């Protein structure tokens, strides 16, 4: 109406407002759920990390492979992309800054190696251009790093055949919950850490093998778990903002209400105008 | 029986924990005396089912995937990984991600909030006629 | 017929201790059911609480169809 | 509109112009709605497609940006194919650069601004037709002096 | 002009064999153009076939044209 328009009309932005309502509920629980679930990856690549110094003080003696990550050829790239929609705009945060990071190479010009993760950054870098050697997408909720295997020995050539010196690896997080941390990293470096590569192992670890096999594949657990947290973070990033944009598109269409109120108000009085305009006209 | 903080993790989350006096299994090395009281070494083991004397007399085969485990002097904690990485695999699913890279390969996250929003998004967003309404 | 939109002036005001007292929390209750029902299909997932209430007020609801020539005791 | 007086105008007049609050809304110099104007002149054979075809784009353009108005206000603009930003783009920009310096604004607009010839208005409607500059600003564009004027702009603004 | 929005009772009757036969996916595109046009509405909702329908119904659409001062063969 309005006229048989602006509340028509104005009713579809009720269905708006009440649709990003139950938008801003929905992905609520989903923040939620995101968040909270986000966090449990962390355990086992904590131990590894942990561990991984405490012998590796007196263990450290011996040799790191991976101390170059890869060779220097390329620097290398990684990205994770959408699997859904709502939670935000790391498209442009995340993406922008990617972009950014990838002129930084250019600057060094070296090569540079990304495989994309996620169906978006799947499509930015695939529009945006660049060289994913592999190609992962839209896993879901679900990190899984065995769902990794293919994407986690994908890289593992080129990084282990020391082809992409560094690497950059995005991941998004929630900073806070409010806070919402896209993350970016200089990926194959020497993740190196000498922490407890401080202490001799002072409980002298019997091995039964030599460590540097566990270099390599625990390494990959290290990294790996922390990448499942890393991209947890990312969901609760992603459904954190996805409620918070839910909750803004269920505002937008108050003013409207408030203009149709001018038609149907406005124009109501309108109506009534012309009411006693050919009621008096007809009337006479 | 329990002893010595036999715990369990793994990487998405630990797997369990307890004191386990006594943990029943043969070593990637081979039989491994279940017992309190081994010296700081480091360890690996494949896949199966480990019975153990753990906190009171609880002892118990619990099955594995492959996976690391070790015990600095008297500290017991278990890693279990989600399974062995594939050989190949990993690196011919890398041909995949690699074909997924050549040969396009993409997922998503389907949610009958995210599919019944758009939903709501061509039919809520399609369907303002009022677009025009406003004006300067 | 529309639920409480219709509004009477009069109404339980001459309900008794079973119409009155007994027979009270209907409308709201109604509107649970339906309120309840309300979110359910775009933010989904409704607990028991809107299940064993709007369903609760669904069921009860079905059971609130009187048909066309249809006396009440 | 319907009052016979613009409605009835519409009729006699050979060619239909408006001082509006638009370009006013806008702010533009003009303070004016030209949009619907029709030069009856403007024959695509006498404007060629320099005028003419130049001015189906304007056609468009006008339908693009004009368009985007509505989900752009719907979702913000953020769902938008960024095409879409390049028409907005040259939106703020280039009917921006519509806005233009006249002499006679100096007592309007205390500055004089600058008479400004038609083969110019070709040229630069190839540049930001092309985008060509693209750094300009919408505001050089605004109350814009000539493509160069407005490059010159451009340059400093 | 506006089609199907312009609807005259005549219609291709008067067309013959040919134009009797070849005459008639006219309110396809109409619809299936048009129709692929409902697709935008969600942003990136597109299919290869419904972009087949923008093949036939937005290049098949890109066909169509009459000019200022149009004859017609």
């Amino acid at each position: 109406a309005g006229a048989k328009d602006i509340r028509s009309k104005i009713a579809s932005v009720q269905n708006t407002q009440k649709i990003t309502k139950a938008m801003e509920m929905v992905a609520a629980s989903k923040m939620r759920k995101s968040q909270d679930r986000m966090a449990a990856s962390r355990p086992y690549a904590e131990t590894m990390r942990k561990v991984i110094g405490h012998l590796a003080h007196g263990n450290l003696e011996y040799k790191h492979p991976y101390l170059e990550d890869r060779d220097v050829k390329r620097v290398g790239y990684l990205v994770v992309s959408t699997d859904r929609g709502l939670a935000g705009g790391l498209n442009i945060n995340l993406f922008k800054k990617l972009l950014a990071e990838m002129k930084t190479w250019t600057d060094k010009g070296v090569q540079a190696d990304l495989a994309m993760i996620g169906s978006k950054g799947v499509s930015f870098f695939n529009s945006v251009g660049g060289n994913v050697v592999a190609q992962v997408t839209g896993m879901g909720d679900n990190p899984s790093l065995s769902e990794l295997i293919g994407p986690v020995k994908v890289m593992l050539q080129a990084y282990d055949e020391g082809r992409l010196d560094k690497l950059y690896i995005v991941s998004n997080k929630f900073i806070n919950t409010m806070s919402q941390v896209p993350t970016i990293s200089q990926l194959l470096p020497l993740p190196a850490s000498d922490d407890d590569d401080l202490k001799h192992k002072s409980w002298d670890y019997l091995y039964e093998p030599d460590p540097k096999a566990l270099l390599d594949t625990l390494l990959r657990r290290y990294v790996e778990s922390q990448v499942y947290q890393g991209v947890v973070e990312n969901l609760a990033s992603e459904q954190a903002a996805r409620m918070v944009a839910m909750k803004a598109a269920t505002d937008n269409g108050g003013s409207l209400i408030k203009e149709l109120q001018l038609v149907y108000n406005k124009a109501r009085q309108a109506s009534i105008t012309q009411e006693l305009t050919e009621i008096v006209s007809g009337a006479a | 029986a329990m002893t010595y903080h036999l715990d369990v993790v793994s990487a998405e989350q630990q797997m369990f924990s307890g004191l386990v006096e006594k943990i029943q299994v043969t070593g990637s090395e081979g039989e491994l005396g279940i017992y309190p009281g081994h010296a700081p070494l480091l360890t690996a083991i494949k896949p199966g089912m480990i019975r153990i004397v753990k906190q009171h007399g609880h002892e118990e085969f619990i099955y594995l995937s492959g996976g690391i485990l070790e015990v600095q002097p008297g500290n017991v904690t278990v890693l279990a990984d989600t399974a062995i990485r594939g050989q190949d695999l990993d690196e011919a699913r890398a041909m995949e991600a690699k074909r997924k890279a050549e040969e396009h390969i993409s997922s998503s996250h389907g949610d009958v909030d995210y599919a019944q929003a758009s939903a709501e998004l061509a039919k809520a967003i399609a369907q303002l006629r009022v677009i025009e309404l406003t004006k300067k | 017929v529309n639920p409480g939109i219709s509004v009477s002036r009069v109404g339980g005001a001459a309900q008794t201790k079973i119409m009155k007292k007994l027979s009270g929390g209907i409308r709201t209750a109604l509107a649970q059911y339906r309120e309840l029902a309300a979110f359910s299909q775009f933010a989904s997932d409704l607990d028991d609480a809107t299940r064993n209430q709007l369903d609760h007020g669904q069921k009860v609801t079905e059971l609130l169809k009187q048909k066309q020539y249809a006396p009440m005791s | 509109l319907t009052d016979p007086s613009p409605a009835t105008t519409f009729a006699h007049l050979d060619a239909t112009v408006v001082l509006s609050r638009q370009i006013a809304s806008l702010g533009i110099y003009p303070a004016v709605d030209p949009l619907d104007s029709t030069s009856r002149q403007l024959d695509p054979l006498v404007v060629g497609q320099e005028h003419y075809d130049t001015a189906r784009g304007v056609q468009s353009i006008l339908q693009r940006y004009q368009e985007l108005k509505d989900i752009i206000a719907i979702l913000g603009m953020d769902e938008l194919s960024e095409e879409d930003k390049l028409v907005v783009a040259r939106a703020r920009k280039i009917q921006r650069f519509l806005s233009q310096p006249f002499f006679v604004a100096e007592v309007f607009t205390g500055s004089p601004g600058k008479y400004v010839s038609l083969k110019d208005t070709i040229r630069g409607f190839k540049g930001i037709m092309e985008g060509e500059y693209d750094h300009l600003p919408e505001q050089a564009f605004y109350m814009v002096g000539s493509i160069e004027e407005a490059v010159e702009k451009a340059k400093k603004l």
